[PDB]
Order: structure tokens, then C-alpha cells, then sequence
């Protein structure tokens, strides 16, 4: 199947929305143009971080092969590899990304369905990859290892 | 200044005083007419001494009312000459002041005169289309128009307004170039007290229209349908709301005209009520702010509660898959369903939170 | 440029003049039809010389009207050729200009021709479901559609508009690219004079619909119910307001169609009236400022008056408690009640003052 | 702290418990009355043991209800004394408090007492105007007013709201000087959930009014018209929407009162629904921006497509005029028509684009 | 990429294609039912071969429709498994996806089966309260519910929307967190084309309701009142606008239900029309600016014209007072009246111009 | 008659709206305070000229006897000798006040009721108070001499 | 029945709003944040005086024990010890709290219920705390002595 | 077929709308005055360019003969000599006017009514004014030569 000729032109129409002067490059200044017209005024770091993740060539701009991959993730109704991140970032402190291991005991025993002490005790002892009590997203990657 | 500010006070007081006796003598005649009309139907007849004696008390009141109206207009002429620089009474006559005086005289000059006169009346009955002919008196024609004398109440109410005689208000209006006319009071009232004038007007119209309908319908009703006072009240109420007539269609054009007027007034009042309800339900700043505060707190709590379940279900699935050797797939699929439900709930709550926040910003 | 502007004036005048004779010859036929229809019922019959003589005056007017319409369209074609660069009359025919000419011809070509023709008519009576059969004439079918000739009044009114033929407004229209089309006039009118067009349209519809209803209902009515002009007026009025029918349901499809149209027009007019009432109640800046000023003054006076009573009651309580040895508890209770009432009143007035001050900014 | 907050919680709990037993004993009597009224028509008669036994269970409930109301008022007095710092209980008696206690007692003290009493009832029938006389019992008079006991549900609902008994919101209420009144809850609900209270109120009114109308009309109806439960439901529904009565006019005054009340409630609900629909059609910022983006893209594409045809037709005309010697004028005329159409379409699309852009800026 | 966006395209095409055959087989049965119901009344009877032959073509279509619905749901399950990471069909069953499948099956499984069955029907006639009893067939009960099959049109219309399968729209929605739901299309349509959906819905409801009412009323109508198609159309139209019933009250309950539904829909449509009319009357910036410009010019001209007359009358008075010896006072007083009129006109025009200017600033 | 005791407090109550804290005078600062609350932001010269006319004492502020006289004229429905000036100021250029005599000829021929040429010819007679062709208001005060 | 488990925890929820992260410390910066979202932008001296009164420790912030006392007085329907303060500050001259003795005579004999001259004469002769004619706060506390 | 006295006065009323001081001409500075009241704020170059085309005298101001000719163009319902300009400027970049000849090949073949290759081939071979590949509006005036 892959992509048909009619389908190829479809992405070009969507690709042309981010190429005002062509060049096959999606620069930082171009993002600021479209976001202002969409009721957004984000900081420079936000757009700098946004383009950073969706950049694989390393030049700084975005080409079609990177554009095609990011669209497929959007087409998915639910990205199961992102929701766990959002739950961590709700309880995240000052953007460190390293959550205290002792803090998780309270949020699991009381918030939600009140998980039992014995089960959450097994949770922390298996999540003690750090060995000191400051867990991070490294628990998430082993959660989805299979 | 005494020649101007002292003299102007006397004219205002004289004009104000003359508008109360006129109202008293205008209401006296209406009351006497209602009593005489009610008592001339069954208690006695039009060829008795009671009828003549009780109708001779209306002409005197009418003459006094006409004299009072003429004196009031003369004092208004004097006030106009004093206000604007002029020394000739003929200057005020401008083909418009003359017309309204004659209109007032004609309106207030109608009353049932003494005597005994009759005429022939014919009508077509409702739902049966049968002719009906009776012998009536000319007093019914000469009594209903006297309800037009109610324009004096507006004048009395206006002349007693505090915002009409006060130096500070006059100075502020002169500064702001506003117009203190006979219509601004209505617009102010429709804002300060928009729910009292509607009730008063509705009740007055209800009672007057019901009495008028019953009085017109007495002559051709022999089955006690449209000649009953409570029936007239119900018919007026259901025509005001524009529901229908039922079996209460009048056999006379008088009732038809009253019903048409009632329907028009009802439509206007419904439009005004819709506008008032529209202009009432909006919130002020303090309640809006406290509502936003409480909503933000509740949504934050719900966000935390929803975010807990995602981790709970993820841990449950991971513990149940790669442990204790054999696995029961039913529990695994149940926990996967719960995981998806938790994800969807979290997404919905986050979207609602962001929408409310950006709206409240 | 003298050739273009000088010649363009002549075409406009010729086009404008040709729209008045058409209106005169369109109204003449309607008037003659109404008179002939009224007089052919009881005065004379369709087999007389008066009917032929009076109906022979409609065909001539119709022919003159058709000729005037054709000349008007030819002059419009000439104007279109002059305006846009072209040198051939065949370029203007675009399958849409042709259709409207034929529509106009068909609309204005219908009239009661001379002769004496008849047909058979059957209807079911209201409230009794009894069949009725009469023999009628074909002139009733050919006369009612002539009321469609009223579209000429709109054209005459539009061509006489100053805001349509003013050279000064062209510069502003170019600067703002506003469309001076045939619909903008209604938009302007519904704002400058929103209460005159409604009245004119309502009265015209009322009279025309009542006459048409009576004209169709004359044939199958033998009890003088729906064939009476005042009854038709009352039925149209009560259907416009959507109150009901009473005992005035027509026995003919004419009345049903006219009543349906009247109900639709009434619903639209009610919506427009609601919108107008909503638009006509907001205040301007000057009166709002004056109102705020007066309210602030009155509220300050009330605040002082309420604040005095708290101190008064406190002093009364203190004097009545620790003085003159023995005390009467009833006075203490009354003064405490008054103290609480004064406190509550002061709090309420302060809240109203602060709310008004916060709002008025 | 101590007595200030520790004791204040106990009074609230005592006041809250006393409002549920009152509701239970108020609903029990209504249910028993409905069952007894239904069963006393055909099953047994008012001179049996079943009637006495089943009506003796209403007086006991009424006495218990009165005792509970008195205890509730005493506890409210205690709370008021605690919350203000007064010592004597007599200080709280301020007339307005005394009047409402008596009003509640009189409202909740009415019930059908045991015994066997009768009276004579007469009425005029609809559409026929024929008198009708029956012998009825006094229990119908004493049972309908018991529906006034429904005011307890509002009290129970209010006392159970978290937004009224939350100590956290007190700080913000003090900061913003917002009045937490018994009416603020209604205004908040008409915004958070504007479509649920309307449905609940409509269904409750529908059922209660239909039952009451049938209870009135069963006495003078011998043809099963207004005494049928489904017929009563349909009559209430069509009176609520103000369509008419059909042949469903009641022969009794207590049916007319219910119909009038239903019409008034329907008018108010229609106004509220109009306001809600008006307030529910506004678009938020994000959707507006997305709509503008899509419209701009589509309009740009249309602009390019329209601009191509002008050049195409110009080239076709130029090729067809000064080439291959002899020329067919039909092709030239068709191409000129297409050229003018393309020009007009391009102008229209450009105007729409500029209008949308300037309004979206 | 492969698989994704290549395989997902095939599932979309399969799902879209399966929704058209379902619509065709759903409309075929409705058409055949209408023809059979019309022809079974007078053309033939239920004990013939035509009836059996024509009713045997509905069961086959129903079976095909059920098969198509099941296949559509299976493909939707496949698409859901493809979208969200899962490898088991049992995960999708969530106690809600199952219920809607059963609801669809029950809705689309009803049709008139072959055979000849009868039942007894009793009703009370309108305006006369007379019982009526006939023998009917069970096919009337099993045919009307098939109009519920119209929900497929919404699905077909939604799946064909361009704004539903556009990558650019999805990208913008991601950028703005826009929830592209099955209801958002209605929200957009009520703004882009608010005058077409109302007309289409009104005409469809009109025709379907009239046919259903006539189908109910054929059984108990012997006077051709409510069983006539044009009469049914008129009754539906006058109930939609809430004018009344006239003499067209149905003798059946399924007519009353249709009338109630029509009244509710009419009230909702009236509210929507009021909102649309309110939204469609405000002006844009360009026309407002042009209007302000023209008004300012006209007011300036009127101000100059009014200001001329004051000086003119002053000069006339001065020339006529201290000149030519004796003076005619009539001319003097006339000129004074004109002077006062000019002053008042100038003041009014100045006030109006200043008000317009400050409003337009 | 003059002014009765209950009328004394009536004017003082209105006078108190301009006398804030027992000033006893009406200065420019207080006048600008009330005007802002009434939707007006006039220039300094406007308020300076406004108080200049009503400064009979000469101290630079408005007194109560001065206030009584000016407000008494405002009670009149029409100040007769004030609209003539307003008509003149409508036909006024750059605030000079010297309206050209030849200008009056044109405005009387068409604007209004179209007086005759011989009528304005006699009007311009005695209009030139000196003989140059400029009149500010000396014609106006001559009009209202008696 | 004071330190009840559910009611103490409820106060924590109310106390958590004014607690930034974890400190029983409420300062001037905290009030600015909460009041800004409630449509209030008071002056610096305002909240400085506000926190000063509800301060007993003297550390320049608000403690949890001080929170209970201030909440208790706000739950009460009517504070009888602040209404008299309001009736004084409405009549406050400039802000010093000093009201002349002669001023009280007019505001009592005329404004309100028209108290008699003899009664107010006894009022002032007792209200003279020193004998100068100015009372600030001692009269109020002397009124509520018992 | 002339301009009568009523017509002459008619244009003066329209001309008086731009002649504020009665100078007999319009200055370029007062164009922004009328445009501001019409919700327009153009740049200096825009107003400079606008008056440049309608300036026949060359001094730098617009005379009445130019104004009279201006209205005649406005009276026309469709100026056929400006529509082609609009189409060209749609397919114009950076206002150069030097439209590429190869660019016209693609648009005519696909964008519009799908003209064929043989039809468009004759267009460039005729539109080549010089033979470099850049076309200008001299093709347009060649189109409207007769
Ligand atoms: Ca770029
Ligand atoms: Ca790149
Ligand atoms: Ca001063
Ligand atoms: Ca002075
Ligand atoms: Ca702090
Ligand atoms: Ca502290
Ligand atoms: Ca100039
Ligand atoms: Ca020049
Ligand atoms: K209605
Ligand atoms: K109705
Ligand atoms: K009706
Ligand atoms: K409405």
C-alpha cells in the first residue's frame, strides 16, 4: 500500500502550509507566524524545544521525512507512550524530572483507589533503580519494554 | 431675583394644586357612573327618581372639571409668558396649543345626560349564527368613553416627581446637555423598577377590560356565559396570553375590540418581559471571580484524582504480566480497559481545565 | 468625457420616466377590477352591457403596460451596452436576463377577459362537514392574481432614492468598496425608520387579505359569517397574532392559504419587533453619567442617615443600662432590636454603594 | 477555640437532621391521601371502616410534623442567639419571624379529618351551557391544598449543598463581600446546569397538574372527556405551549385556575429557553481561529482559480479575433460573456476575502 | 512509512462504502411500505397474492440490512484495534458498545411480516364524544416505526464531510486542541448556512407528519375531515405555528402525539429563528462609516439652514419695529413666533448632531 | 417673595455639590473634578474662560451671589439674547469674530427663506458701524437695544 | 470537641490556599497573588496594616494558631465590636480619628431620629474623657465595657 | 449631451468634500484626514502613489479636470483595462512585475480550465517581447490594442 500519488499530493498541501517561501525548511520564525494567528504567544524556548524533538537531521530545520513521521503519531487516537509522562509531570516538581521515592507512597495509598501498603511497598522496592530515593522516568521505559 | 425666582415658585404651586381637584372630580364621575350602571339593571329602572337624582350629580362634576381645566391652561399660559420674554398673550397661540385644549374638552365633556332615550340593537350570536334584537338605552354609549379621563393620573404623577423640581439635577442636566422631557421618566423607571409598573398596568387593564366586556355583553346574553364577571376575567386572561377563546367568543363587536386591544398589549408585554429576562441573568464581577476560583480548585483536585489512576493501572498491569508464572488474561484485559478509561478521563479533564482557564483569563 | 457623462444622464431620465406610467396603468386595472367585482354581485349580471363595457377597459391597459415594460427593458439594454464596453446587443442575453422578462410578462399578462364562462365548485363546510355545490364564473380565478402587480412600487421607490443617484457618495463608496445594491436600502431603513415600514406593511396586508378572504368566501357562505368585511378584518387580525380562529374557520382553501401566509408574516414581524425592542432600550453615555451621579448622591445621604442611628441606639442603651439605679428590661430589648436593625440597614446600604461604585467604571 | 466552633457544629447537625423527618412525614400524608382519594371512588365508600382507618393515619403524621416544625424553629432560635451574642430569647421575636411560623403552621395543618360530610355543588357545562348539580364531600376541598407542603424539599436541598457548608469558601466570600443567600444557588444552577432544572420542573408540574385537573373534573363529567388521565395530560401539555383547548374546556373553575397557572409558567419557561438558546450559540476563541484559518485558505484557492479564467478568456478572444482570417462571431460573443462572468466572480471573491480578513483582524 | 496510513486508508474506504448500501436498503423498504399501504386500502385486500408478493420483498431487504450493519460494526472494531495498541478483540466490549449494537438491531428489525392478522380498535370521536369501534390489521402497528431508519442519513452525510478527513484540519486541531466531534459539524453549519437546514428540516417534517396523521386517521373518519391529505398538511402547518386546531381535532392518540411533537419542534425553531434574526441585523464597519459620513454632511447642511432663519427673523423684527412710523402688531407677533420656532429647531438640530458625533467617536 | 427659608437650603445643597470641603470658592481644580465624572475632559482655557465670565468679584473664583445669578438664567427655557451669537459663531472663521460684510449678502440670498437683493441691500446699510465691512457683535447688541 | 479529626483537616484545606508550598508563613507577597485573581489591587500600606492586626507572634507573618482566631470572628454573623467603628470612620474628618465635640451636637440633633438637646448635652458631658473636646477610641471601648 | 448648470454644481458639492480650505485643489496631507474617518490608515507611499497617477499638472496636487475624469472611471460598472492588472498581480512576487515566462506554463495547463500544451505553447512564443523569459504588462496593452 504505502502512499499513493493522490495521497502524496495531500501531504504536500499540508506541507505547503509551513513553507511560505519554500526552501523545504521549517525554521523557528515560521512557527511564530502560524502560532500568533492561532491565538498563541509562546516563549522562544517552547518553540526551540518543540523543533528540537522533531528534528533528526541535526541542521536545525525540519524536512518532509521528519514531517511524515510526526503526522503518523498525531493520526493515532491515543499515544500510549505519552500519557504516563503527563501523569508524572502533574506531580513533577520544578521541572527536575526526578521525583522523590518516598513521595509516591502517599499519592498511591490515598489518592485514587487507595492502593494497599504491601503492594506499593513492592512497587518502590522494584523502582529503587536510583538506590537513594529520587526516582525518574527510567521507571517508565521499563514499564513499556514489552 | 425675587421678581423671577420668587414669582416662579407661586406659579408652580398654583399649577400643581390645580391638577389634584381635576383628578378628584374626574374619578368621582367614573365611580358614580359605575354604581348607577350596576344599580339601573335590576334594582330600579330608568323612569324612576333615583336614576335622575344620581345622574344629575355627574353634570355638575363635569362642569367643575371643565372650569378647572380652563384655569389650569390659563395658568400655564401665564407661566409660559413669564418664562420666555414676551408681553402679549396672543404669541403662545400656535395652531397646536389650541388643538390640544379642544381635544381635552371633547374628551372630558362626555357623560350620560338625564332623560330616557332608547335605540334598537341587533347582533349575530356565536357558534349558532342566529339573529338577536333588543331595545337598549343611549346611556351605554355615553358612559364607556369616560374611561379616557385616566390621562390625568399621568400628569399628577409627573408633577410630583422629585427629579423634576430640584436645582442640583437641573444644573447637572444643563452641564451634560440632557433633556428633561415627559418621556425620560418612563425610561428611568423601566430600569430602576422594571417589575412594578408591569404588574400595576396588568392588574388595572385586567379589571377595566373585564368590567367593560361584561357591560357590553349584558344585552345579548341569556345563558350566563359572557355576562358573568369571573367568566370575563378568565376570557381576558386567556386572550392576554394568546391561548385561545374556547367557547367564550363574544356576540358583540365591543368585546371583539376589547379582546384585540388586550392581545396587542399582551404581545408588547411579552416582548418587554423577554428583554428584561435577557438583561437580568448576567453576572457581576465578584460572583464571577469567586465562581472561577471554586471551579479552578475543584478541577485541580479532579486532575490529581484522575492522574493517580493511570499510574495505578499501569503498575497493576506490569505486576500482573511478568510475575507469578502463569497469568489470567481476563484480569489483564480488565485492567487494560480501566487504563484506557483513565486516560480518556484525564484527557477530558485537562481539556476542560485549559478551556476554562483561557476563557477566564 | 462630455459625451459619456452627458449621454448617461438622458438614459437615466428615460428609464426613470418609464417606471411611472407603468405603475399608473398597473393600478388602474386593479381599481377597475375591484369596482367591477363589487358591482357584478348584486347591481347587474355578467350578461349585461355594463360588465362588457367595464371589462373592455382592462385589456387596453394591459396592452399598454406590456408595451411600456418592453420599452423599459430595451432602454435598460441600451444603458448596459453604453456602460460596459460592447458594440452588440446580443452579448447581454445570458439565459437569466431572458427568464425574468418572460416572468414579468406572464405576471402582468393575466386579467379577466370579456365573455361569460362558468364552472362548478364544491366545498366542505366547517363545523358541520356538509357538502356544498355552486356554479361560479371563471373571472374570480383571473382577478385575484393581479395583486402580484405590486412589485412595481418597489422599483419606483428605489429609482427615486437620493442615496442611489448621488454623485458625492460615489467617492466614499469607492474608498470603502461598499455595495450599493438593491438590498442595502432595506438595511438602512430598518435602522433609520424601524417603526414606519412595519406599520405601512401591516395595514396594507390587513386590508388586502381581508378583501381577498371575503371575495373567496362570498360563494359558499349563506349565514353572513366569513363573507362580512368587518368579520374578515377581525379574522385576519386574530390570525396575525396567532390567538385562534373562534367560530370563523373558512369553508374554502382561499381562506386557509391567506391565513397561513398571515401567520407566517406575523411570526416574522413578532421576531423583528422583539429585536427592535431589545435594541431600543440601552442608554447613552450622558444619561448614564447623570443617573450615576444622582444615585451616588442619594446613596451617600442614605449612608449618613443610617450611620447616625447606630450611635443613637448605642447611646440610648448605655444611658438606660447603668443609670437611674433600677432598669426596665423592655426598653433595653427594644433598643437592642433597633440596634441590630440599624446595623443590618447600614451594612446593606454600604454593600449597595460599593457595588455601584465598582460597576460604574 | 472552644465553645465558639465546637458547639456551633452540633447545632447545625441538629438543625439538619430535623429537616429530613419533616420531609418524610410530609410526603407520607400526600401519598396516603392520593391512595385514599383513588380508592374511595369505586372500591369502597365514605361510610366504611377502610376509609376511617386509612384517614386516621394522616392526623398522627400531621401532629408529628407540627411538633418537628416547632422543634426546628426552637433550634433556629438557639442558633440565632449563639451567633449574635444576645442573652434573652425574647430579643429574637421581631414580628416577621412570628408571622412566618404561623404561616407554616396554617399551611401544614390542613388535612382531611375523619367523618362523613357533604355539600352541594353546581356548575355550567362547556359548549352546551347546561346546568349540572351533584352532591359532593368536603374531603376534596381539604386534600388539594396539601400539595403546598412541597416547600420542604427546597429547604432540604439547600441545607445539603457543599457550597453552603464549606469553611474554605468563607474566606473568599469575606474578601469579595459576596452575599451567600438562599437565592444565589438558583442563579448559579441556571448557569452550571441550565437544562436539568427545567426538565425536572416541567415533568413535576405536568404530573401534578394533570392529576389535580382530573380530580376536579371527575365530579361533573359523564362522557369520559376531561376525567381521563391521558386526556388531562394532553390538555396540560397543549395549554403549556399555548396552542389552544380544542374540545377540552373544563366545566369547573379549579380546572381553569390550573390551566391559567400552566399558561403563565409556560410563558416564563419559553422566555428562559429563548435566553438560554441565545447564550448557547457563541463560539470560543480557538474554534473561531481555526474557522478563520480554513476560510482564508479556501478563499485564497478560489481567488487563484477565478483569476486564471480572466487570462484564459482574454487569450481565447485575442487568438480568435486576429487569426485565421475569417472569424465566427458566435465564439467571440460567448468568450466575451465568459470574460465578463469571470471578472464579476473575481471581484465578488476579492470583496468577500477582504471583508472576512478585516472582520477577523 | 508503510502499514500505517496505507492500511488505515483501506479501512476508511471499506467503512465508507458499507454505509451507502445500508441507506439504499433502508430507503427501499420504506418506499415499498408506503406503496403497499396506499394500495392495500382500495385497490386490493390483505387476502390476495399482490399483498403477499409485495410484502415478501421487505424481509429480504431487512435481512440484507442487518448483515450490512453487522459487517460495518466488525470493520469499526478492526479500525479501533488498529488505532489504539491492542491485539485482542475482547478489549473493545465495554458494556456500552454492546448496547448500541442491540439498539440498532431492534430499531432496524421491525417490518410488516406476511400473513393476515387483525385486532379490535376503539376510539372516542371529537366534538361529539361518541364511541367508535372498527376491526383493523396489525400491519399499521409494524409499519410506522420504520421511519426511525432515518438516522443512517446523518451517518452518510458525516462520513462524506471534507473537514472530517483533511490532514491540514487535523494539524490545526492538534495545534489548537480542537475536538472534532460528530456535533461540531452542526455548530459550524448553524453559522455558515443557517437558513438551509431549517427549510430542509421543516419540509421533511411537514410531509412525514402529514402522511402519518392521515394514516392514523383513515380508520375512524367517515366524513373526510382528518383523512384528507391537504387537510392533514394544513393541520400540521397550523399546529407548528401554534395558532389552534379549528375543527380538525383528531379522534386518535397517534395523531395527538404527532401534533405534540410538531408543537415542540415549532417552539424550538421559533427560538432559533429569533436568535438568528437578532444575529443577522448588526452592521459592519464600512457601511457604518459611510452612514456616519453621510449623516454628518446632512446635519451640517441642516444646521446652516436652520441658523440662517434666526438672523432672518431678527432682521425682519428690527426692520418692522422702529421704522415707517406706525406698526402692524400682527406681523410683529407672527415674526416673533417664527423666531421662537427657528430657535427651537436650531437647538434640536445642534443637540442631535452632537449626540451623533459623540456616539460615533 | 424673594427667597424663603426652605429655599435657602435648596440652593446651598446644590452649592455643596461644587463646594467640597468648605472652600467657599469655585476654583479650576474642583471644576475639572466634576467634569471628568460627567464624561467631559475640556482644556484649561475652556474652564478658564468659563469661570472668567462668572467672576464678577474679580478674585479669580466664583462666589455664591455670582452663582445664584448665573444659574437663574439657566432656569429659563430660552435665553433670548444668546442664540443670535450662536448663529453668528456658526458662520465664523478661526475665532476672529470679524465677519465680512460681503459674506452676509450671499447667505441671505439662498440660505433660509431667500430674502431679496434690495432687502439685504438695506440690511447692509447701518450694518457698517464704522464703514470697513467687519462686525463682531455690535449689530447684535443694536438689535436688542429695546 | 475542638480538635476533631475531620474538622481540623478541613481547616488545612482552607489553610493550604494561603500556604504557598509548605510553610506556615503568610507574607505581603502572598496576599498580592490571591487578591489579584479576585479583582483587587490594594496599596502596599493596606495589606501591611491587614497582616499587622492579625499578627500576634511579631515575626512579620501569619501563623496557623492566629488563623483559627481570625476565622472564628468571620464565621460569626455580626461583629458588634466593629459596627461602631464603621459609624465613626464614615464621620471621620481626615483620618486621624479626632472628631470635635461640637460636631457631635449637630449630627445627633438633626441627622437620624432628631435627638433632644438635653439628651445630647448629657451625652457630651459624659463623653469628655479629658475635657478638650476630642474623643478617638476610648468612648467606644467605654460603651462596650460591660 | 453636455454638463448643465445642475451638473456643474453637483460635482462642486462632491469636490467641496475634498477642498476643505477652498484652495481649488487638494493637498496630499488631507487625504489621510478623510481616510481616517473611513477606517483607513494607509502609508505615506500609498497616498503618494495614489495622487501620483491622478496628477496631470505635475506640481504635486490634483486639479478639478483630473477630478472630473476620475468620476467618469468611477461611473463605469466595469473598467476592462484594470481587471487584467488584478489577475497579473495575483501571480506576482515582491512587486517586481518581471513575471517568469516558464511560470505561466504550469498555471494555464492545470490551474483553471486545464488548457492544453499546444494552446499554451503559442502563448509564450507570442508573449516573448524580447526572448529572455520575463514578461510584463506590455502583453496586456498588446491585448487591448484593438
Ligand atoms: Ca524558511
Ligand atoms: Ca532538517
Ligand atoms: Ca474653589
Ligand atoms: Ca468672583
Ligand atoms: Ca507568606
Ligand atoms: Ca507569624
Ligand atoms: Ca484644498
Ligand atoms: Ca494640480
Ligand atoms: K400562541
Ligand atoms: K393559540
Ligand atoms: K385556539
Ligand atoms: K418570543
Amino acid at each position: 500500500d504505502q502512499l499513493t500519488e493522490e495521497q502524496i499530493a495531500e501531504f504536500k498541501e499540508a506541507f505547503s502550509l509551513f513553507d511560505k517561501d519554500g526552501d523545504g525548511t521549517i525554521t523557528t520564525k515560521e512557527l511564530g507566524t502560524v502560532m500568533r494567528s492561532l491565538g498563541q504567544n509562546p516563549t522562544e524556548a517552547e518553540l526551540q524545544d518543540m523543533i528540537n524533538e522533531v528534528d533528526a537531521d541535526g541542521n536545525g530545520t525540519i524536512d518532509f521525512p521528519e514531517f511524515l513521521t510526526m503526522m503518523a503519531r498525531k493520526m493515532k487516537d491515543t499515544d500510549s507512550e505519552e500519557e504516563i509522562r503527563e501523569a508524572f509531570r502533574v506531580f513533577d516538581k520544578d521541572g527536575n524530572g526526578y521525583i522523590s521515592a518516598a513521595e509516591l507512597r502517599h499519592v498511591m495509598t490515598n489518592l485514587g483507589e487507595k492502593l494497599t501498603d504491601e503492594e506499593v511497598d513492592e512497587m518502590i522496592r522494584e523502582a529503587d533503580i536510583d538506590g537513594d530515593g529520587q526516582v525518574n522516568y527510567e521507571e517508565f521505559v521499563q514499564m513499556m519494554t514489552a | 431675583i425675587g421678581y423671577k425666582l420668587g414669582h416662579r415658585r407661586a406659579l408652580f404651586e398654583k399649577r400643581k394644586r390645580l391638577s389634584d381637584y381635576a383628578l378628584i372630580f374626574g374619578m368621582f364621575g367614573i365611580v358614580v357612573m359605575v354604581i348607577e350602571t350596576e344599580l339601573s339593571w335590576g334594582a330600579y329602572d330608568k323612569a324612576s327618581l333615583y336614576s335622575l337624582a344620581l345622574k344629575c350629580l355627574i353634570s355638575l362634576s363635569t362642569i367643575i372639571l371643565l372650569g378647572l381645566i380652563i384655569v389650569y391652561h390659563a395658568r400655564e399660559i401665564q407661566l409660559f409668558m413669564v418664562d420666555n420674554g414676551a408681553d402679549d398673550w396672543r404669541i403662545a397661540m400656535t395652531y397646536e396649543r389650541i388643538f390640544f385644549i379642544c381635544l381635552e374638552i371633547l374628551v372630558c365633556a362626555i357623560h350620560p345626560i338625564p332623560g330616557n332615550y332608547t335605540f334598537t340593537w341587533t347582533a349575530r350570536l356565536a357558534f349558532s349564527y342566529a339573529p338577536s334584537t333588543t331595545t337598549a338605552d343611549v346611556d351605554i354609549i355615553l358612559s364607556i368613553p369616560m374611561f379616557l379621563r385616566l390621562y390625568l393620573i399621568a400628569r399628577v404623577m409627573l408633577l410630583h416627581s422629585k427629579l423634576f423640581t430640584d436645582a442640583s439635577s437641573r444644573s447637572i442636566g444643563a452641564l451634560n446637555k440632557i433633556n428633561f422631557n415627559t418621556r425620560f421618566v418612563m425610561k428611568t423607571l423601566m430600569t430602576i423598577c422594571p417589575g412594578t409598573v408591569l404588574l400595576v398596568f396588568s392588574i388595572s387593564l385586567w379589571i377595566i377590560a373585564a368590567w367593560t366586556v361584561r357591560a357590553c355583553e349584558r344585552y345579548h346574553d341569556q345563558q350566563d356565559v359572557t355576562s358573568n364577571f369571573l367568566g370575563a376575567m378568565w376570557l381576558i386572561s386567556i386572550t392576554f396570553l394568546s391561548i385561545g377563546y374556547g367557547d367564550m367568543v363574544p356576540n358583540t363587536y365591543c368585546g371583539k375590540g376589547v379582546c384585540l386591544l388586550t392581545g396587542i398589549m399582551g404581545a408588547g408585554c411579552t416582548a418587554l418581559v423577554v428583554a428584561v429576562v435577557a438583561r437580568k441573568l448576567e453576572l457581576t464581577k465578584a460572583e464571577k471571580h469567586v465562581h472561577n476560583f471554586m471551579m479552578d480548585t475543584q478541577l485541580t483536585k479532579r486532575v490529581k484524582n484522575a492522574a493517580a489512576n493511570v499510574l495505578r493501572e499501569t503498575w497493576l498491569i506490569y505486576k500482573n504480566t511478568k510475575l507469578v508464572k502463569k497469568i489470567d488474561h481476563a484480569k489483564v484485559r480488565k485492567h487494560q480497559r480501566k487504563f484506557l478509561q483513565a486516560i480518556h478521563q484525564l484527557r477530558s479533564v485537562k481539556m476542560e481545565q485549559r478551556k476554562l482557564n483561557d476563557q477566564a483569563n
